[PDB]
RNA sequence: GUUUGACCUCAAAUCAGGUAGGAGUACCCGCUGAACUUAAGCAUAUCAAUAAGCGGAGGAAAAGAAACCAACCGGGAUUGCCUUAGUAACGGCGAGUGAAGCGGCAAAAGCUCAAAUUUGAAAUCUGGUACCUUCGGUGCCCGAGUUGUAAUUUGGAGAGGG
RNA sequence: GUUCUUUGUAAAGUGCCUUCGAAGAGUCGAGUUGUUUGGGAAUGCAGCUCUAAGUGGGUGGUUCCAUCUAAAGCUAA
């Protein structure tokens, strides 16, 4: 899809709506329920999970702790 | 069974109905001429050919004037209201037979009726009178 | 003697006591009354007078 | 050498054996006798038309139709609403296209109208 | 303060009626006939109350009590059903069609002012379905029309047409344009 | 955008205008500009009175 | 008349008038209950051609249902409209579901306006055009899919295409899966 | 007598057409005829609607909106 | 008029009158839904659109008066039985699945709304209430109702006049 | 069968002449995932995206032709 194709798709069920004059208790009930369920891909979900992942998500500490968890599990299955 | 076991054991009593002989032989009802001349020992179609009358108008699957004169014998053998009559009295006494003038009159022909309606209704009035 | 006295003071009017009413059965104490069932529409009565089911015989 | 046996399902639950063949023939004859006892002078069935079957295979054959038409009934000299009271089946959706079928039906109606004896309402 | 649910809902609906930008086939309402012309429309329309159920019953028993024992023109009244008013416009028999501004579903009467401008029927959007209801033996009426008239009231009606044309249709030629409700 | 470009091995980025266009889809905010959301109702049919 | 103007008005749903009408009413229906009673039909034209007469004994209920259903596509193959009709069938158990129509829709909820007849009302028990609903063969037509949308979802119609469901799919399955054996074996 | 003309319904459909305004895509479509022409207009209409016979009737309908609004 | 009054929407009341639940469940209408098994081990498939579970009806239910079938010299709502017929079609074209039109016969029956003004008249209806010949009728009253109840009209056309 | 009521310029029907004359939208459809069918023709249905027209629209059949009237409802055997 090019720019021209999306400009067509942009005209929804929900276009031509004022948003700045209106009280918040009305818009907070519109915006919850104004989401057109467009088809997704796995290819996109990959990149958006690669975009949100921050720096301290997987340090040395939590890697060593993860192995410290799995060693305890491997011990607990010889306790029987 | 569960319920039948108790009902055959209880002192209530069964609601016994012996309606089996009534299933075969049902009396003919809709015509007294046919009701007098119907041999119950014969079947349905046999009692039709005995009388003469056709029982099935389509040709059947399978292999197949005594009374009809009496039927033929018994088969060969609307006024106006007070206000309507008095209305036609008024029209005849004022006009007579000029139906054009009679129907163009606003005072007596209040319902703006045609000439044919007027001559028909007046002749009904004239037959019942002199 | 009590019940028939109550039957006499509630004689021929709408709403008599639920015990003095007919028992019949639940399914029949609903289900359209003889007037409401035999009640035909205004159009069908005109059609029935104009064209009733005529009686006939086919041979002579 | 072929054979196909449809006994892979729980077939033994749905086995209908028609022991009531003799019982149900008696039951229909009793039904006809009752209907003819209630509809006394009248036949037992409406006057049905003559009709040509569809398909290259059966277009040789002439069969019973459902009802006539408004056209065949009018040409016979009566109305559809009155034909039903005399026991002539009327088909509104059927069309008239073949002349031989048409004329056969009109004569079937005309001969029917000569043979009948309509009772007065009195 | 704490209000009920329904009170809060109708107050919220009131402020929602103002603060949204509205399509010009609506807000063609609320640009409605002013106090003098409204009172003068009803000074004519009150002379043609449809004969109330009691009045009709007593008169038709008077017909029976007289005529059965021992000529009239067709009487004129206001015409008041939406099926019947939109029948009368397009006949074309309507000389003044009165339209309520407050209708329960708004979508009911949205075509009507512009269909009246199309047919050449001199319409006036008057304020209140209750106020229309009063002149017509009903709680509410949505529409009231005046087909035919007595000749005493004829000249007044023709002037009521011309006053409404000048007061309503000429002042509100801008109302076919302009999306209403941009109030800050 | 997390995916690899076909022209070159370098990461495929998006223009400012495209990113603006995606956001204006998701908050609905009028995609095709140079148009009025609130045009006056030009009565193309009621202009001419019926006889 | 007047309803032809209405009918052809409601065929345009994204048109700017009916866009605005639907914008206000979708929010207003969220503020109320899930199943609540309507004062009168919002679309009286479509109500009337689905058989709503504005007389005593005739009820309009407004109803709300969630939309949608591969865990998130484990399907649930019954409609939203039949679900709605059944819920109003249970809250108003004295009535009989006649028909229902679409009124407004949303990302999360589809709305309907069911039309209901009171079979116990004497203005329904007389008048021979509507007293068919008093016959106890119509106790919960919406629960057995005998309404317009139910007959659609059952796939009940005429032709080649509905051969598997013309007399009902359970009936035709049971009939064609029956070893029929005669007294004199065919 | 397939679609018998019916003078009144032609009037009613066109009467609602002018009153209701245009749907947001049709609002784009009528801008697209004046600027880009019927070529791209039918392309967008076909993607928007179901089939091509849909897009024929729709772009022609919009061309009659333009033909009446501009001239007469 | 800082008052009074129409409406609209939403409530309440041991208000007047009604109605729904639970049982039974063979058959009937839906919803929901497996597995053992059988296929060569086996994600398709098969058992099976089955059993179990959940809802909803009656004496039958459902279906039903074509947005049907056909290709004829055309038939004519549905349903059921014989036939089509293990045929057409589906399927690791494997295990296996598997109709329908026609023809014969059983039984047969047709209709009703919405959409065009009653506008020389809401002609309609529920309830309360007093009588009477009480599955109801009549009188009076409160209402429902024009955001549409009645009569007319449904393609087989139909309507207004003559 | 016998009998009491019927009415009001009341309700129809037939044929001709004369003047008019609407038909069910988040629905058909298209895409789409899932279910389902003998239905390879994509058989039905359900969800989601998008969403029509009236010399319309659907369904079939070798340039066209035939046959239906959907998206409203009742009805014994």
């Amino acid at each position: 899809k090019n720019k021209h194709d999306l400009v067509d798709e942009g005209f929804n069920r929900y276009t031509f709506r004022d948003t700045e004059n209106l009280p918040d208790w009305f818009l907070e009930d519109e915006k919850e329920h104004s989401k057109i369920n467009k088809p997704i891909t796995k290819e996109a979900a990959m990149a958006i999970k690669e975009k949100i992942k921050a720096m301290n998500a997987r340090p040395i500490k939590k890697v060593a702790e993860a192995k410290a968890r799995k060693r305890m599990r491997a011990v607990a299955r010889l306790e029987k | 069974s569960v319920r039948k076991r108790k009902m055959n054991r209880s002192s209530v009593g069964k609601a016994t109905r012996r309606n089996k002989d009534k299933q075969r032989k049902i009396n003919i009802q809709s015509n007294p001429i046919i009701a007098a001349n119907w041999d119950y020992s014969l079947t349905m179609a046999q009692n039709y050919k005995k009388l003469g009358l056709r029982a099935k108008l389509q040709t059947p699957a399978g292999g197949k004037e005594t009374e009809v004169v009496k039927k033929l014998e018994e088969l060969a053998s609307r006024s106006q209201s007070e206000r309507e009559e008095e209305w036609l009295e008024k029209l005849y006494k004022k006009h007579g037979d000029d139906y054009k003038k009679m129907f163009f009159d606003k005072k007596l022909n209040i319902y703006q009726q045609s000439e044919g309606d007027l001559k028909r209704r007046l002749l009904r009035w004239k037959k019942r009178n002199g | 003697q009590q019940r028939e006295a109550v039957r006499q003071l509630y004689k021929g009017k709408k709403y008599q006591p639920k015990d003095l009413r007919a028992k019949k059965t639940r399914a029949l104490r609903r289900a359209l009354t003889k007037f409401e069932a035999s009640q035909v529409t205004e159009k069908q009565r005109k059609k029935q007078i104009a064209f009733p089911q005529r009686k006939y015989a086919i041979k002579a | 050498p072929i054979l196909k046996n449809h006994f892979r399902k729980h077939w033994q639950e749905r086995v209908k054996v028609h022991f009531d063949q003799a019982g149900k023939k008696v039951s229909r004859r009793n039904a006809r006798a009752t209907r003819a006892a209630k509809i006394a002078p009248r036949p037992l069935d409406l006057l049905r038309p003559v009709v040509r079957a569809p398909t290259v295979k059966y277009n040789r054959k002439v069969r019973a139709g459902r009802g006539f038409t408004l056209a065949e009934v009018k040409a016979a000299g009566l109305t559809a609403a009155y034909a039903r009271t005399i026991g002539i089946a009327v088909d509104h959706r059927r069309q008239n296209r073949n002349q031989e079928i048409f004329d056969a039906n009109v004569q079937r109606l005309k001969e029917y109208q000569s043979k009948i004896i309509v009772f007065p309402r009195n | 303060v704490k209000w009920p649910e329904y009170v809060r809902v109708q107050r919220q609906k009131k402020i929602l009626s103002i603060r949204l930008k509205v399509p010009p086939t609506i807000a063609q309402f609320q640009y409605t006939l002013d106090r003098n012309t409204a009172a003068e429309t009803f000074k004519l329309f009150n002379k043609y109350r449809p004969e109330t159920a009691a009045e009709k019953k007593e008169r038709l028993t008077k017909e029976a009590a007289a005529v059965a024992e021992g000529a009239s023109p067709k009487p004129y009244a206001v015409k008041y059903g939406l099926n019947h008013v939109v029948a009368l416009i397009e006949n074309k028999k309507a000389k003044l069609v009165l339209i309520a501004n407050d209708v329960d579903p708004i979508e009911l009467v949205v075509f009507l002012p512009a269909l009246c401008k199309k047919m050449g029927v001199p319409y006036a959007i008057v304020k209140g379905k209750a106020r229309l209801g009063t002149l017509v033996n009903q709680k509410t009426s949505a529409v009231a029309a005046l087909t035919e008239v007595r000749a005493e009231d004829e000249a007044a009606l023709a002037k009521l047409v011309s006053t409404i044309d000048a007061n309503f249709a000429d002042k509100y030629d801008e109302v076919k344009k302009h999306w209403g409700g941009g109030i800050l | 955008t997390g995916l690899l470009d076909k022209n070159s091995g370098s990461s495929l980025n998006l223009t400012k205008e495209e990113l603006e266009l995606i956001s204006k889809i998701q908050r609905n905010e009028q995609t095709d500009d140079s148009i009025n959301p609130y045009e006056p109702l030009i009565d193309w049919f009621t202009r001419h009175e019926e006889v | 008349g007047a309803y032809k103007y209405l009918e052809e008005l409601q065929r345009k749903k994204q048109s700017d008038v009916l866009r605005f009408l639907q914008r206000v009413r979708v929010w207003e229906y969220r503020q109320k209950n899930v199943i609540h009673r309507a004062a009168r039909p919002t679309r009286p034209d479509k109500a009337r051609r689905l058989g709503y007469k504005a007389k005593q004994g005739f009820v309009i209920y407004r109803v709300r249902v969630r939309r949608g259903n591969g865990v998130n596509e484990l399907k649930y193959q019954r409609s939203l409209r039949a679900t709605a009709e059944e819920r109003v069938g249970r809250r108003a158990a004295n009535l009989r579901v006649l028909n229902s129509y679409w009124v407004n829709q949303d990302s999360t909820y589809k709305y309907f306006e069911v039309i209901l007849v009171d079979p116990q009302h004497k203005a329904i028990r007389r008048d021979a055009r509507y007293n068919w609903i008093c016959d106890p063969v119509h106790k919960h037509r919406e629960a057995r899919g005998l309404t317009a949308t139910g007959k659609k979802s059952r796939g009940i119609n005429k032709g080649h295409k509905f051969n598997n469901t013309k007399a009902g799919r359970r009936k035709t399955w049971k009939r064609q899966n029956t070893l029929s054996l005669w007294r004199y074996r065919k | 007598k397939k679609g018998a003309a019916s003078n009144r319904t032609k009037f009613v459909r066109s009467l609602v057409r002018e009153i209701a305004g245009l749907s947001p895509y049709e609002r784009r479509l009528i801008d697209l005829i004046r600027n880009s022409g019927e070529k791209r207009a039918r392309k967008v209409a076909k993607k928007r609607l179901g089939s091509f016979t849909r897009a024929k009737a729709k772009v022609e309908e919009m061309n009659n909106i333009i033909a009446a609004s501009r001239r007469h």
